[PDB]
């Protein structure tokens, strides 16, 4: 049984750069498959053979390889690389084993995060329950707190964080913070505060409102 | 004379081990399928006298002397 | 130069049974093997089963071995996979795909949508879709909360709305079930004027509703 070890597991490239993705087997193989995975899409047909790039991948794509090491290359990063890429063996009698991946991510300039608050909808509290939600849009790096206040109380152990995969066009994040509170314990308390920290903040932004208001 | 070889497919049920003085591994486009097999070559005194293949479109064998040879090698068609 | 399409898949018991289906363009459907690969959430892809194909040869993987099917039909240009004595760690997503076969190579090509697989005791449960109620752009959105199994699908203006939207990956709450959220990005002046509707689908309950997000005073 092949066993297939892809390296690094994840890297980042600014635009422009050279990259080489590893692809190590456990024994001898004769050729390597690669995919390319994007989120919420299926892995299309990236390189086959070793070196043959499929119909409508960018000549800028380059495979290479021989016995157990093998490599994808890039000549050129750009932003509509981003995604994870897989290596597949299928030179053999089965199983046909597929490597862990290496996710590729692109360096971009510092972007601020732009911060929206959304206080819980009056179909939610009808309904008995309290969701409030904080936006942060648009921003680079990943990296970025999220600090939820009520009354000027720290909460802790009742909010979720959700990040999107770096957009394929302006390649940015997107984050959602939900603070999760009983109805009663919301018409309790009067002002909402999320407070965000961020490198391309040069002190903290806080977004609050004040409840019926 | 005998050497120990790795078995996979047709030829071995269902062991994945095998006795032979050639071991092989062998490549053969079935069916939409790239089928790979391994296992032994025996010479007996009529039949097939040769563990190697004379090539043919679809087709390619490689055989090999030593205990576990047909491991780290697998058939490549041109 | 073939499309393929999956289904069968939802919400499933441990230990019992699924019949997947993987519908194809055709009629070239009869011209390449088959092939099934699995993805599990937040993870790498694993090959499931293989046909030939006339349905000649048969492979699968290790941990699939007995317990799965593979099956064909060429007149009726359908992919097969009979799932039995199903485990925790079979939840994954499913894709079809056909393999290439050329002299020199062969690969695995045109692999479809996929179809959801969830193995587990908790049953089905729909979402609450709420509004997210809205410089010269604000942000508005829908809130998709409280859902069992996983997926849930979210468009803007029954597709019309792509750019500016952020549909976020789903977290399983402490309770079990899962929630998400959609925003979208839009000029204010636009706001009153223009009416924004996310269009939530959660085929696992058959859920569909349909929220227009206004902005109130």
């Amino acid at each position: 049984e092949i066993v297939l070890t892809q390296s690094p597991t994840t890297m980042a490239a600014s635009p422009g750069e050279k990259v080489t993705l590893n692809c190590l087997a456990s024994s001898s193989v004769s050729y390597m498959t690669w995919y390319q995975q994007k989120s919420g899409a299926s892995p299309k047909l990236w390189i086959y053979g070793t070196s043959n790039l499929a119909s409508g991948v960018p000549n800028r794509f380059s495979g290479s390889g021989s016995g157990t090491s093998y490599s994808l290359a890039i000549s050129s990063m750009e932003a509509e690389d981003v995604a994870t890429y897989y290596c597949l063996h299928l030179t053999s009698y089965p199983p046909y084993t597929f490597g862990a991946g290496t996710k590729l991510e692109l360096k971009r300039a510092v972007a601020a995060p732009s911060v929206f608050i959304f206080p819980p909808s009056d179909e939610q509290l009808k309904s008995g329950t309290a969701s409030v939600v904080c936006l942060l849009n648009n921003f680079y790096p990943r990296e970025a707190k999220v600090q939820w206040k009520v009354d000027n109380a720290l909460q802790s152990g009742n909010s979720q964080e959700s990040v999107t995969e770096q957009d394929s066009k302006d390649s940015t994040y997107s984050l959602s913070s939900t603070l999760t509170l009983s109805k009663a314990d919301y018409e309790k308390h009067k002002v909402y505060a999320c407070e965000v920290t961020h490198q391309g903040l040069s002190s903290p932004v806080t977004k609050s409102f004040n409840r019926g208001e | 004379k005998l050497y120990m070889c790795v078995c996979e497919g047709l030829s071995c049920g269902n062991e994945d081990h095998c006795e032979g003085q050639q071991c092989f591994s062998s490549l053969s486009i079935n069916d939409g399928f790239h089928v790979y097999q391994k296992g032994c070559f025996q010479v007996y005194e009529q039949g097939k006298m040769t563990c190697k293949t004379p090539p043919s479109p679809g087709q390619a064998v490689e055989c090999c002397q030593g205990d576990w040879c047909n491991r780290n090698i697998t058939a490549q068609l041109p | 130069e073939v499309q393929l399409v999956e289904s069968g898949g939802g919400l499933v018991q441990p230990g019992r049974s699924l019949k997947l289906s993987c519908l194809a363009s055709g009629s070239t459907f009869s011209n390449y093997g088959m092939k099934w690969i699995r993805q599990a959430p937040g993870k790498g892809l694993e090959w499931v089963a293989s046909i030939s194909r006339s349905s000649t040869y048969i492979y699968y993987a290790d941990t699939v071995k007995g317990r799965f099917t593979i099956s064909r039909d060429n007149a009726r240009n359908t992919l097969y996979l009979q799932m039995t004595s199903l485990r925790s760690e079979d939840t994954a997503l499913y894709y079809c795909a056909a393999a290439i076969s050329t002299p020199f190579y062969w690969y695995f090509d045109f692999w479809g949508p996929g179809t959801v697989v969830t193995v587990s005791s908790a049953s089905t449960k729909g979402p609450s879709v709420f509004p997210l109620a809205p410089g010269g752009t604000a942000a508005l959105g829908c809130l998709v909360k409280d859902y069992f199994p996983e997926p849930v699908t979210v468009s803007w203006n029954s597709g019309a709305l792509t750019s500016g939207v952020h549909t976020f990956p789903a977290v399983l709450q402490s309770s079990g079930l899962y929630s998400l959220s959609s925003v979208v990005t839009v000029p204010s002046s636009s706001l009153g004027t223009q009416t924004y509707i996310c269009n939530v689908n959660h085929k696992p309950s058959n859920t569909k509703v349909d929220k227009r997000v206004e902005p109130k005073s």
